């Protein structure tokens, strides 16, 4: 808590604006939590770009070069 | 083609003239029009090319009385598709059938490609919409359980989407149903066979497109007749 005569800041590692009850940040800190685990898509494209990447090489780009 | 075109023009009948590897036919043409003694063309060529692949083509069509349709293999020189020889040919072509030698082993019969096959006739002006829509659609969600085959192989079957899923699944039973009893077949097999008509095989795709099957086993459309045969395949599995 930084109390300042004219300010009052608070500093949190998570805060959201919820009732009464705590066992909602929690809550907040849940339904958040494996929704950015199902983040897996930032990997899975990385992996259909490394993928390509090594498709177009596949070829062989150069042939004993050309 | 003259014993053809007898049962056609004689008879009124709609024969069908099968010429395995029509590319011999071109070739054996330049061969000798060296010996002839006409002037080499584009890729040694006999000048001629063109109008003898003409002459022979436009006498197989439907006149006022019969028809003939004819089954071409083409051999394409060295998987090119730009020599005189194909070249010529195509352009008399009005559909391609192909046969992949993937769908066999994965016990698709017939074996033929359902994205790499195309025809002419493949409009709603010449098939109307019912055969067009389902037609193309059934092609497009091909298209997907395709592409997705890479991820497949990758993530599992845990993730697609939830919806590549439903695709995957009616993809499947669509590309099995693309099987067929085949009257040739009884000899090996025993089953007796099918005929089944466009608009029974429209109405099939439809139905499984619309999803309304997908509570039966995959191997229930593989290597059946019209869509009711699923059926009894499928009661066969003991579903109800």
């Amino acid at each position: 808590l930084e109390v300042r005569p004219d300010k009052v800041t608070i500093l949190a590692q998570a805060a959201e604006r919820a009732e009464d009850i705590d066992v909602l940040r929690a809550k907040a800190a849940k339904e958040r939590a494996e929704r950015r685990l199902q983040s897996q898509q930032d990997d899975i494209d990385f992996k259909r770009a490394e993928l390509a990447l090594k498709r177009a090489m596949n070829r062989l780009s150069v042939a004993e070069m050309k | 083609l003259t014993m053809a075109e007898y049962f056609r023009d004689e008879q009124g009948q709609d024969v069908l003239l099968f010429i395995d590897n029509i590319f011999r036919f071109t070739q054996a043409g330049s061969e000798v029009s060296a010996l002839l003694g006409r002037m080499p063309s584009a890729v040694g060529y006999q000048p001629t090319l063109a109008t003898e692949m003409g002459q022979l083509q436009e006498r197989i069509t439907s006149t006022a009385k019969g028809s003939i349709t004819s089954i071409q293999a083409i051999y394409v020189p060295a998987d090119d598709y730009t020599d005189p020889a194909p070249a010529t040919t195509f352009s008399h072509l009005d559909a391609t059938t192909n046969l992949e030698r993937k769908l066999a082993e994965m016990g698709i019969y017939p074996a033929v490609d359902p994205l790499a096959s195309t025809s002419r006739a493949l409009a709603p002006e010449i098939v109307g919409e019912e055969h067009y829509q389902v037609a193309r659609k059934v092609q497009q969600t091909l298209q997907r359980y395709k592409e997705l085959q890479d991820i497949i192989a990758i993530l599992g079957m845990d993730e697609l989407s939830d919806e590549d899923k439903l695709v995957v699944h009616r993809a499947r039973r669509i590309q099995f149903f693309l099987s067929q009893n085949f009257h040739v077949a009884e000899q090996f097999t025993g089953q007796p066979g099918s005929y089944v008509p466009v608009k029974e095989t429209v109405r099939g795709f439809k139905e499984i497109l619309e999803g309304k099957y997908d509570h039966l086993p995959e191997d229930a459309f593989r290597l059946v007749g019209r869509i009711e045969e699923v059926v009894e395949k499928a009661k066969a599995m003991g579903v109800e």
